[PDB]
RNA sequence: AGGGUGAAAAGAACCCCCAUCGGGGAGUGAAAUAGAACAUGAAACCGUAAGCUCUCAAGCAGUGGGAGGGGGACCAGACC
RNA sequence: AACCCAGAGCUAGCUGGUUCUCCCCGAAAUGCGUUGAGGCGCAGCAGUUGACUGGACAUCUAGGGGUAAAGCACUGUUUCG
RNA sequence: GGCCAGUGAGACGAUGGGGGAUAAGCUUCAUCGUCGAGAGGGAAACAGCCCGGAUCACCAGCUAAGGCCCCUAAAUGACCGCUCAGUGAUAAAGGAGGUAGGGGUGCAGAGACAGCCAGGAGGUUUGCCUAGAAGCAGCCACCCUUGAAAGAGUGCGUAAUAGCUCACUGAUCGAGCGCUCUUGCGCCGAAGAUGAACGGGGCUAAGCGGUCUGCCGAAGCUGUGGGAUGUAAAAAAACAUCGGUAGGGGAGCGUUCCGUGUUAGGGAGAAACGCGUGCGUGAGCCGCGUUGGACGAAGCGGAAGCGAGAAUGUCGGCUUG
RNA sequence: UCGGAGAGAGGCUCGGUGAAAUAGACAUGUCUGUGAAGAUGCGGACUACCUGCACCUGGACAGAAAGACCCUAUGAAGCU
RNA sequence: UUCACAUCGACGGGAAGGUUUGGCACCUCGAUGUCGGCUCUUCGCCACCUGGGGCUGUAGUAUGUUCCAAGGGUUGGGCUGUUCGCCCAUUAAAGCGGUACGUGAGCUGGGUUCAGAACGUCGUGAGACAGUUCGGUCCAUAUCCGGUGUGGGCGUUAGAG
RNA sequence: CGCUGGGUAGCCAAGUGCGGAGCGGAUAACUGCUGAAAGCAUCUAAGUAGUAAGCCCACCCCAAGAUGAGUGCUCUCCUA
């Protein structure tokens, strides 16, 4: 799952940790988008791509 | 996969040993396999005049043994740039890849050459 | 060391190949994919045929994830 | 100082092996003796069963033994004046 | 208190002491913990070190230790500073203004230090010793004079002198210089055996030191379900235990035979092999196809010569070189 | 001391008959380090197409031999 | 001579390496054959000779010490079972050490803990003694790993020379 | 080969012939110049020049089975 993702941080804009994402998330009040549920990425990056821009306005 | 150039000239270089063993796997794009090879065939034009960074171009190490008696030819990294300055982003680049048998597919997406040229301007670079 | 084909042997005429060793048929019997090595006859071992994997790949090598391929599915539904 | 049989399947605190399954708890390799110390007996430690506000951690009160440290009047050593 | 045990040559790490050179995973005692009778995570790979100590399932989260450039997931994240050794990935006494920070002291435009120019005298050729030694083998003495300055005196040198240089002072240029103390990171001293005492690549940074945040990260923890043992209340809530050798204790399956059976199942048919991979905690059970040829046997109990892949086993058959 | 050449019986190839010591299982490379501390199978790394024949023959503490050396067990067998 | 360090260097000290002498005796007495010689080597270093340099109480020719470097090379005999060592005669010099003191699944097995025998010594004796002496069977057509060489296929892709 | 003697081809030797080199790139020890910090001085800290039989290269054999399987020349096949 980490490594899922990692592939997908190289690219957006994030550099720096996907860790700082989900500690928007955590921050934030997201119980979902689990590592589990990191398949977004793949299939269908429309949706994981609203989270992007929903990570860097928490933090 | 797709194709994109890089120059090597005022890299030290191994920094961008470590920024470039992930576009030859994909570990930029979408690699949900890591069985299956993918990534991008980004290659190097120069890795000729690439730069180092350190005393360590006059002694840093690089040795290999033929399991002949002998063996143990060492050389010095002024002696690389010198003669086949090919291996000198390969060799490094290997020791990046994971796996054996399956990471050696990542190394045969990636040219050197000399430098200013490249013999693939029929894959869009 | 070495047990019992079948109820009774009718335990195999004749025919074909071979050196008138051996076998296959024709017949007998409910059965010889039971016939003198013979009942039911597994395993270790030794082969043929079929599907898959298999030359740039190594370490008691299975296991977890896992593509493709040869078949079987359900009037998709993603499985054996 | 035999061959064969018989008591002797002699003896063998030696060594090796010791063939279905689940549940619960849980050792020791120390002491005291042993011609005894690769052996065991008793006790300590383990398991089971039948009786007992019996114990453990922590706080407070209430003593001694006197290591470390220090000292070194005394015992045994010690340089200068 | 009673029944059945097992084990008495254990090892290692930390700590406190005897033995040995306070040399050894060496040996002999005490204490704690681990291994030994519990994995796993981390130290590359090392049971005994560290974290945490496994009823089970689960493409479920959060953490400990250890880490976060790639190789195996995770910060070439932010701020300040040093090292620029690749030291960090072995190694001492000792040696060197390599170098950062803090404090203090001596000389110093009545002008110091480096450099340049010049002087560096006389008695004492000193005494003693010696073949000789007149700064300069050695011993003793080491005061005095003339001056701006010059010690009967450092190093070289001669058979003995001579000669050169130095201590000291003046002139010139001319500005701060030199030497210690406390403290951090480093250099040389470190050469031995088929190439590798960072895991590899690589690296002056992903080094180190100080401060702060997040994350990777164990069958740990949390969460949900299932199985097993034990305990009162009670609208309500369920807590906790389950690594395990030798051993102890508590429950069962299956095999041959027998009693209950010439009842019932079978020639519309045991046994040998497959399959349904359903079922039980498990060893297995049930049903069924094929082959095959005869009986076997449901349930409880009773009686057993009660199921081994190893005892250089035994018998027979069959591979390999 | 530098041995060479040649003639025979084997060795090599083919035809016929046709063994063994031994062996838990194999898809049993090297090296450094590590490891009850001189393993190919651990870790890192390097090297390396798959599979025979002939020969040389170090490794697998190879094979045969629960060693005749030492010690242990108030064993045994002879002798003085 | 003088002068401490050309060379050497007392009284003492700090380390490296590790082949000596020991301890340990951790893994092997259901065993891994001891030494030496012979055959054939491999690696490292504080290499003796050849080469490149500093100092030298180094004039030269020759030496002493130290640093880098081993690329290479590095002896035939008398006596003994001996490594070693001594001796005679050379070479530029005629090295050390590890590799289970290289090497017996190769030879040699001369020495030495197998049985015989004899002298000296010890015990009454049987015997014993890291004293000496004579004689005294140590096998094997090897799969694999690892080598010296040479082939059978296939893959480099249209098939071959 | 009974003994003994000589000898062609080939195979070997005490036979014959030749290479172990020089010349370069880059260095160890050391010798250097100019000139810093420590307005002197000093090999550098910044810039350069010499430097052994070591290293690389030069000579020789193998060598794209170095499957990152190259390069160059030439030849054969266009029936449904």
């Amino acid at each position: 799952w980490i490594t899922r993702i990692n592939a997908a941080i190289r690219e957006r804009g994030v550099y720096y940790n996907y860790s700082k994402f989900i500690h928007d998330l955590y921050k934030r009040q997201l119980l979902l988008n689990r590592k589990i549920l990191a398949q977004i990425a793949i299939l269908n990056p429309n949706c994981i791509y609203m989270i992007y821009n929903e990570i860097i306005k928490k933090e | 996969k797709k194709w994109y150039v890089v120059d090597a000239t005022d890299l030290i270089l191994g920094r961008m040993a470590s920024t470039i063993a992930i576009h030859i796997r994909g570990k930029n794009l979408a690699s949900y396999t890591p069985s299956v090879d993918m990534g991008a065939f980004v290659i190097v034009v120069n890795a000729d005049k690439v730069a180092v960074s350190g005393k360590k171009r006059t002694q840093k190490l690089y040795r290999r043994h033929s399991g002949r008696p002998g063996g143990l030819k060492e050389e010095t990294f002024d002696q690389l740039q010198k003669r086949i300055p090919e291996r000198i982003i390969e060799h490094a680049v290997r020791g990046m890849l994971p796996k054996g048998r399956l990471g050696r597919y990542l190394f045969n997406h990636l040219k050197v050459y000399k430098g200013a040229e490249h013999p693939h301007q029929a894959q869009q670079p």
